[PDB]
């Protein structure tokens, strides 16, 4: 299209510091202990160096293992110690809120040939996150006031339910589901697969702890039936009713 | 299993000499086994139609897998640029797995080639460029040792780019015929495989697969539209997990199937069935009256025969009770494991035409499930009601028959 | 004990197939254990013509190593690669349940695993995402040390047999040297080659001795205590080595190639400076390529002398596991000689046989079905008999196996050459109410300690059956002891005409 | 999966001259989206009397694509890359580009101009052609690629490009179908003007292709064998006035192990019988089949019709076939079907393999399925693959239950209607089929209505297969016997039961317990269990025993009901 638009690409890591095990996370409930980290790959360069610009993102990717698993130890040594947080724990509100501070004075210093403050958001889940409630009117209330449309565009592939989904908590810890109207969420590209089932796709669970331990349960008694045939005619008289 | 590499190879377009294999893993292999680049060169560079394809192919004994990539710019001699990395198999096996990782490692070296001509630059030979405006030997070593020894590489080539390749076995998609009726079981422990990255609705369902639980009952327990659990369950079958099987009631018409046979010629089926079969304790149910220690194998195998097409659940059990009964067995853990082991099947019920006042919608559905010879399963899961009230609400619709299929 | 095995010093090849790309060794000396994507083969040396031991263990992707526990009070474990996870397996269990735990480590696919010489219950596996982790088998739930190259996949981790903190890990064409004491950071670097590094190994003896091979055919020799840089030694060859490993015993290096050579492993006397490759002796064989060896020790009990003999066992592609003696013009050219005095005496292992099944409210005793019936007629059995070459007819294996696919009608219920214990069903015209019907026979063999050596034939017993007549079971005794007698003299074998005359297809003399 | 579906999109004929390859006929010219989601006087003849069969939603105008381009390429371009060379001619080119696969049997010219070993155009392009290829275009799923392009290959194209090979060699005939071919779209697009007054692509391409199929005959073979390979038919193609050649692929409709239809699809109506007919098949590559019975799956004259397509002129083949189809009955033997044979031609005699050949073939090709000889003292239970549910044999509008009602009616209209009849039969317990026929007047016609069920696969055979037990008593006697060569209490509810699994394969204490289970029995009951011993082991049918030792079926009442305390019984189809 021959467009003369200018970058600026930045991750945006978040580090889970507690040693419990992702399967034990409850869902809508932020991470407790989590630091944060960011790192800006490219400043505001123009497109035409283009190539340039993917050769250094190339190189940040690879050398982020090394800045951030490492950590140095006073005692003369590293520690290769620490752990990503999952997609669906991440700050994603704050990546949003960070995001919305180059654009909060509105008299700002003026770019002479660019107008438009488009904020993009490449994430490898599938749009569902767990956000804090305040946290999230917080970020609301700041995006129906300046001039951004944030792009959250997901590698992964389509889910069931609807996109974007944010899980959360009220004060009373009731689950609620909510979809912000401030995003939009576009996905990168017989039956697909739409769920992830990450231990049984990459067989991380091995045979003889995959067995099954709870089984058929046994019948009971209602402690008003007499006979066998009072029973059978109870269990087919209430062979299809739901509690 | 995953079939081993025979040769693999990396050919380019010389503006002067022709196609050529530039090189090629183990050396001298294309002409120990016989395999001639003068025949399949029109394929492995070919014209710009069938560039940018997976273009797979049988030569002898030896089935060829390649992308073949054709770059377009003036920089290049001749104004174009043809490379093929070129992956060659036994025919005897199934290449589907690594078809997809020869297509993104084309895809990748295109994108490095139009990025910073990382594979025109490493020939060292000005004569591939206008002229007026890394090894590939070693990566092609690590490529085949550790696709053939790990079936996995992080092979690097540069500061910022790396040959990243994992297999991963193909996999047949599920059924399509699920339905309301079937009650799912779960042959693994589906509590330590959830993980964060689920899916709300797969979560839900988890606690509520037991072998006795309904879709609809699933559904209607854990808030869930009835479209999404069947969505669910089929991802779940998709990874050989979930089994369905049918709705227990003491009406059915279980009758043996051709492997009851297993039952003696499995010497690990009948030691479980002893177990499995057994109230824990001297249950009460054991105890009541037909009208007001563990058991034999032999005794099991002569119970599992007993059944028959037509003898419904409850007239074989009230004409064997005293067997039940002092052997301790539950029918339905009894029915269960016959059904697992697919040495007893069920015989469906279907009501083929020839009360309170229900509403429009439950008789609206009722004429359609009678139009489409649903079975009794599905009308009596969508009516939310019992077989009997069925049968007598048909019988007010209009005479009718039933088939023990 | 070790010194009664058959197979030891003699030329013996294998025939295992089913596409195994891992095999390690009791350090016993008496089970080699082989893994592939259906699981482990365990063998045991001195009987193969024993079916081998099957775990079952289904995997998509190929195994990598396997590796059997040096710590001589848990002879039973043997850790084998799972893609991105270790299993340490347990023999004495059921053959369907052997598995113990599972290392749940790393995210991709494991690639080496070492255990540690001095501390044998201490592990380190590495791992194709950049991961080198060290495991302790006591809390087998987390790895104690991790490190990491952030740039490479690993290709093999090895421990120092000195230091024991000390361990080497190649990734890529660089050699690093970690320190668990230090962690994340090496003592050296090691960075000298062209290609890839495919191997490393450590001096047995020397306390900083590395060796390294790489795919341009380059065996470099660090001595890492004087200079990181550089190498104290360079051999050059005109292939890619796979594997490069220090001799166990005097001061050389064995090597072997991944394509090229002649498929065989050469031997090179050690008694900065760039030289070509002169080995001692060369293993030829393996018409394809060869996919690791190993080194199987026998030594006296509690002797104070050095008098251990070693045997090479090669696994290659071709489905060949060979065993390869030394002779001692090869313990001579090595600086290799009988020590009259031993610093430490050399440690103990148990010389037992983990190849055959072990033995695992109230149920009634009762036999729900009989076990005869039941039975699967031993197929596998004849083939196995036939991939094994120990140094027209041989042994009584092989010929079990010609008597196996002459007739394919003839149903064996009990093979074992070890026990020299027969057990055959056949139909035989042997009724005297009517000659054309056949009957059901149960014939069982016995064969004495030298079979075809001397004229004392086998002992035929036939069990009684009702059909079957006292003077009809005494004609056909009659006739295979006379059979037997008669083909002994020749000293031939035996067993072809026997069972031909048995089934009534015809008669020699 | 189960469910047949050969995954084919079109053909292509390209043929190598000296002037550069070419492409002569490709037949479904509709584009890439449908398929992967004297002026007419002959022709006009031809369409009325039925020798041009050709699909007409190809030639629709949302489902046309130009004859100068197939799948997004053009003719010349899939004329060149379709065309191999030397050394990857006269063998399969499974060639590949992205989700098609073109796989053909290339015939080329050897280093002489012999094509195999052992108008003036026409004369010059067979002279001047080098090679000819038939090219199949398919789409199977990348699960099922080894097996369907497998199958195709191994059933389709090798025995049409093998055929095509020889006739070309005797006779050229590809030279002569491909120059006429070329002459017509000559003879069409520049001349003969109701082309050009018909208005449409779609009805111009029909057009072309209705002339082509007029004049050619290899046109119409190829058309055929697209329509009907893709239908699931047998497709018949006339090649050279003077062959016929039948190709199919085989349809799985019979199975043993009852296939989880909930998880694995199967087709709706498939007999599952433990009697197949590919158990003789695989042998033709123990149990006679002449003891066996053949049941039509039509009716004679449509199987008579069907049958006058498999051979242009009526040879010996078919007269015997057809003769064996007017005078078959799914109620007798085969074994007293030999006299048809010998009254018709002038053990191990050749009447016996001439009708086991018959019977193979007409087996083979879907026309009449092999089973027991059907009777009223046999018990008949409804399979549980019964055709009830679903619009059609493959659907997964009115059910199969209500259409084959309809059929049943009209063809039995003096017995009561189909769910009457199966509800008989499988609401009270299995016992013998003559129990519902009310008179001996009725019997026939009863007989012939548990045919077409077994036709239509609702109702299969429930056998018997009898096992042997032995309990403690025959353990102590035995024991007893030995001797001749808790304590305190006795439990009567308590019996040491050991099932003996091979009667036949069994040690000598077995046997004992066997022998000993008959010992105070009359002399009929010891022979008749000394025959009849080896086959109590669970899997061989009593039927089948009854039929091959020539016992009588009383006397296997009386043997089961003597020993009633050690034989089991199991039920099972």
């Amino acid at each position: 299209v021959d467009t003369h638009h200018t970058i600026t690409i930045a991750f945006a890591i978040s580090m889970d510091l507690s040693d419990t095990s992702f399967k034990d996370l409850t869902p809508g409930e932020s991470l407790k202990n989590s630091q944060d980290y960011f790192r800006i790959v490219v400043d505001q360069v123009s497109i035409i160096h283009w190539v340039d610009i993917m050769e250094t993102l190339r190189e940040e990717f690879m050398e982020i293992r090394k800045d951030l698993l490492n950590k140095q130890t006073d005692k003369g040594y590293s520690v290769a110690n620490g752990r990503f947080s999952p997609v669906i724990k991440s700050n994603f509100l704050e990546l949003v809120n960070f995001a919305t501070t180059i654009l909060t004075d509105p008299f700002k210093q003026l770019d002479l040939r660019h107008t438009t403050t488009h904020v993009m958001i490449i994430s490898p889940g599938s749009g569902l996150f767990d956000v804090d409630y305040s946290l999230l009117r917080l970020t609301g209330k700041k995006l129906l006031s300046l001039e951004m449309t944030m792009d959250l565009i997901c590698l992964s592939k389509a889910p069931l339910h609807i996109v974007p989904l944010f899980r959360y908590r009220d004060f009373e810890n009731k689950l609620h589901h909510c979809v912000p109207l401030w995003l939009s969420v576009f996905f990168w590209n017989e039956w697909t697969p739409r769920c992830k089932i990450y231990d049984l796709q990459m067989m991380g669970i091995t045979e003889n702890e995959l067995i099954r331990e709870v089984d058929v349960e046994y019948l009971q008694l209602n402690k008003k039936v007499k006979s066998l045939s009072e029973f059978m005619n109870d269990y087919d008289k209430n062979a299809f009713e739901v509690k | 299993g995953f079939v081993p590499i025979h040769t693999i190879f990396y050919s380019v377009f010389h503006p002067t000499e022709g196609s050529k294999i530039k090189y090629e893993f183990p050396p001298n292999n294309l002409k120990n086994h016989g395999i001639n680049f003068n025949t399949f060169k029109n394929y492995i560079i070919p014209k710009p139609i069938l560039c940018h394809k997976l273009i797979t192919f049988k030569y002898g004994t030896y089935r060829i897998v390649c992308y073949p990539v054709t770059i377009n710019s003036p920089i290049y001699a001749r104004n174009f640029f043809s490379f093929n990395f070129v992956f060659v198999f036994p025919y005897d096996c199934e290449t589907s797995p690594y078809e997809p990782a020869i297509t993104r490692l084309g895809k990748m070296f295109k994108v490095l080639e139009e990025q910073n001509q990382l594979l025109s630059k490493s020939e060292r030979d000005p004569v591939f460029f206008d002229l007026k405006v890394f090894s590939i030997q070693d990566l092609l070593m690590r490529i085949f040792q550790d696709l053939n020894n790990y079936s996995e590489c992080l092979i690097p080539i540069d500061e910022g780019n790396a040959v990243d390749i994992k297999i991963f076995p193909l996999l047949r998609p599920p059924t399509t015929c699920v339905s309301l009726e079937d009650v799912p079981l779960s042959s693994v422990n589906l509590k330590k495989i959830i993980d964060v990255n689920w899916d709300p609705t797969m979560m839900s369902i988890v606690p509520y697969i037991d072998g006795l639980n309904s879709i609809a009952k699933i559904s209607k327990l854990s808030n869930s539209d009835p479209g999404l659990v069947i969505e669910c369950i089929r991802h779940l079958i998709y990874y050989k997990c979930v089994t369905l099987s049918d709705i227990f009631q003491f009406s059915n018409i279980y009758a043996p199937s051709s492997l009851i046979r297993n039952f003696l010629t499995d010497p690990l089926m009948a030691s479980d069935c002893q177990s499995y079969v057994t109230f824990p304790e001297v249950s009460k149910i054991s105890n009541l009256p037909l009208n007001k220690f563990l058991p034999t194998r032999s005794c099991l195998f002569d119970l599992y025969r007993s059944l028959s097409q037509g003898q419904t659940l409850k007239t074989w059990y009230e004409s064997k009770y005293m067997i039940l009964k002092e052997n301790n067995i539950d029918i339905r853990r009894f029915i269960t494991f016959g059904l697992e082991k697919r040495i007893i099947y069920r015989c469906y019920s279907f009501p083929v035409m020839i009360m309170p006042k229900l509403s429009d919608e439950e008789e609206g559905i009722l004429e359609e499930s009678i139009r489409n010879a649903e079975t009794f399963d599905k009308i009596c899961v969508l009516l939310s009601k019992p077989k009997l009230e069925v049968e007598s609400y048909l019988n007010e619709l209009g005479e009718f028959k039933v088939i023990n299929s | 004990g070790p010194y009664n095995s058959p197979t030891f010093g003699k030329s013996l090849s294998l025939k295992v197939d089913g596409g195994f790309n891992a095999v390690s060794i009791n350090p016993s000396g008496r089970d080699i254990v082989l893994a592939s994507r259906q699981g482990l083969y365990i063998i045991d040396l001195d009987d193969p013509f024993t079916p081998p031991r099957w775990l079952h263990h289904i995997t998509p992707w190929q195994v990598a190593d396997v590796q059997w526990s040096p710590h001589p009070a848990k002879p039973y474990w043997i850790v084998s690669t799972s893609n991105q996870k270790a299993i340490i397996w347990n023999l004495a269990k059921s053959s369907s349940n052997a598995i113990e735990f599972v290392l749940h480590g790393h995210s991709r696919a494991i690639t080496d695993i070492n255990f540690n010489p001095q501390h044998p219950d201490v592990l380190a596996t590495c791992s194709v995402d950049t991961y080198v982790h060290a495991w302790d088998m006591r809390s087998p739930h987390r790895p104690f040390y991790s490190t990491s190259s952030w740039r490479s996949a690993a290709s093999q981790v090895k421990w120092n047999y000195k230091d024991p903190n000390v361990l080497a890990s190649s990734h890529g064409n660089d050699i690093f040297v970690w320190d668990l004491r230090k962690g994340s950071t090496p003592l050296c670097s090691l960075k000298g080659h062209v290609s890839s590094v495919n191997s490393i190994d450590f001096n047995r003896f020397k306390y900083s001795e590395i060796m390294s091979s790489s795919n341009d055919g380059t065996v470099k020799f660090w001595d890492y205590s004087k200079s990181t840089t550089e190498s104290k030694r360079t051999v050059t060859t005109n292939f890619p080595i796979w594997r490069g490993r220090y001799l166990p015993f005097g001061e050389g290096y064995c090597i072997m190639p991944m394509v090229g050579g002649n498929n065989a492993v050469y031997l090179i006397n050690l008694c900065n400076k760039k030289t070509k490759l002169q080995p001692i002796y060369a293993f030829k064989g393996h018409s394809d390529r060869v996919i690791d060896f190993l080194w199987r020790s026998r030594h006296t009990c509690d002797g104070d002398y050095d008098d251990r003999e070693f045997q090479l066992v090669t696994w290659s592609k071709d489905c060949d596991l060979k065993l390869w003696p030394i002779s001692d013009s090869i313990y001579g050219k090595v600086n290799f000689d009988r020590g009259k005095r031993l610093e430490e005496k050399l440690p103990d292992y148990d010389y037992c046989s983990y190849n055959k099944e072990p033995e695992n409210f109230r149920r009634l005793r009762e036999n729900f079905v009989t076990t005869s019936g039941l039975k699967k007629n031993k197929t596998n059995h004849i083939t196995w008999l036939s991939g094994i070459r120990m140094n027209k007819i041989q042994n009584l294996g092989e010929e079990v196996s010609a008597i196996g696919h002459k007739f394919p009608k003839v149903v064996f219920e009990k093979i074992s050459v070890s026990t020299r214990e027969l057990c055959l069903t056949l139909n035989g015209p042997w009724s005297e109410e009517n000659p054309d019907d056949y009957i059901f026979l149960r014939i069982s063999i016995n064969f004495p300690l030298n079979y075809p050596n001397k004229g004392d034939p086998p002992k035929f017993t036939i069990e009684e059956n009702s059909n079957l007549t006292m003077s009809k079971r005494q004609e056909i005794l009659s006739n295979l002891a006379t059979i037997g007698q008669k083909y002994t003299d020749s000293n031939l074998y035996c067993l072809e005409p026997c069972i031909r005359f048995v089934l009534g297809e015809k008669v020699s003399l | 999966e189960c469910l047949p579906n050969s995954c084919l999109l079109g053909v292509h004929l390209v043929i190598s001259t000296h002037s550069g390859p070419q492409i002569v006929y490709h037949y479904p010219p509709s584009n890439t989206a449908f398929l992967t989601n004297e002026e007419d006087m002959e022709v006009s003849a031809m369409l009325q009397d039925g020798k041009i069969s050709m699909n007409e939603i190809f030639f629709e105008e949302e489902n046309f694509q130009d004859i100068n381009k197939i799948l997004e390429f053009d003719n010349d371009f899939v004329a060149e890359f379709c065309s191999p060379e030397r050394e990857m001619c006269n063998t399969r080119f499974e060639f590949t580009v992205d989700n098609f696969c073109f796989l053909g049997l290339p015939i080329h010219v050897d280093s002489q101009g012999r094509w195999r070993k052992s108008e003036r155009e026409k004369e010059d392009l067979g002279k001047n052609m080098n090679m000819f290829h038939v090219c199949f275009v398919m789409n199977p799923h990348l699960i099922e690629y080894n097996k369907r392009i497998d199958d195709m290959y191994q059933f389709v194209v090798t025995r049409l490009s093998l055929l095509l090979r020889y006739v070309q060699s005797k006779t050229s005939y590809i030279s002569s179908e491909c120059h006429i071919i070329l002459k017509e779209k000559e003879r069409v697009l520049k001349h003969s003007k109701t082309y050009q007054s018909i208005r449409g692509a779609g009805n111009k391409g029909k057009y072309l292709y209705q002339r082509i199929l007029a004049k050619s005959s290899l046109a119409r073979a190829l058309t055929e064998c697209v329509d009907k390979i893709q239908r699931n038919e047998i497709a018949c193609l006339e090649i050279n006035d003077d062959k016929v050649i039948s190709l199919q692929i085989p349809i799985q409709n019979e199975f043993e192990k009852m296939p989880n239809f909930k998880l694995q699809p199967v087709l709706r109506g498939s007999y599952l019988t433990s009697i197949l007919n590919m158990k003789f098949l695989e042998k033709s590559s123990n149990d006679d089949l002449l003891n066996y019975a053949l049941l039509l799956l039509d009716e004679p004259n449509n199987i008579i019709s069907s049958l006058e397509t498999f051979s242009y002129q009526d040879d010996i083949g078919t007269i015997i076939l057809k003769h064996l189809v007017r005078n078959i009955q799914p109620n007798i033997p085969l074994r007293s079907y030999r006299y048809l044979i010998t009254d018709l031609l002038d053990t191990n005699s050749l009447e016996s393999s001439i009708l086991r050949s018959c019977a193979l073939h007409l087996m083979y090709w879907r026309h009449a399925r092999i089973v027991i000889p059907l009777s009223s003292k046999y018990t008949y239970i409804v399979s549980p693959l019964a055709p009830i549910q679903g619009y059609t044999i493959d659907d997964y509008r009115v059910p199969l239950i209500y259409q084959n009602s309809m059929l049943f009616r009209s063809k039995f209209p003096s017995l009561p209607s189909l769910p009457i009849f199966l509800s008989l039969l499988s609401t009270d317990k299995p016992q013998a089929y003559s129990n519902i026929i009310p008179s001996r007047e009725h019997k026939p016609v009863y007989l012939n209505a548990l045919a077409w069920l077994i036709q239509y696969g609702y109702v299969t055979q429930l056998l018997t297969f009898i096992n042997i037990r032995v309990d403690k008593h025959i353990k102590m006697a035995v024991d007893e016997d030995l001797e001749k060569e808790f304590e305190y209490d006795d439990p009567e509810m308590q019996h040491d039961y050991t099932i003996i699994l091979e009667p036949e394969r069994a040690t000598a204490i077995e046997k004992r317990w066997l022998y000993r289970c008959i010992y105070g029995q009359p002399s009929d009951i010891q022979i008749l269990f000394n025959k009849l011993l080896k086959y109590f082991n669970g899997k061989v049918p009593m039927e089948l025993v009854i039929i091959k030792e020539e016992i009588s079926r009383h006397d296997l009442k009386k043997l089961l009901n003597a020993l009633d305390k050690y034989l089991i019984e199991i039920h099972h189809w």
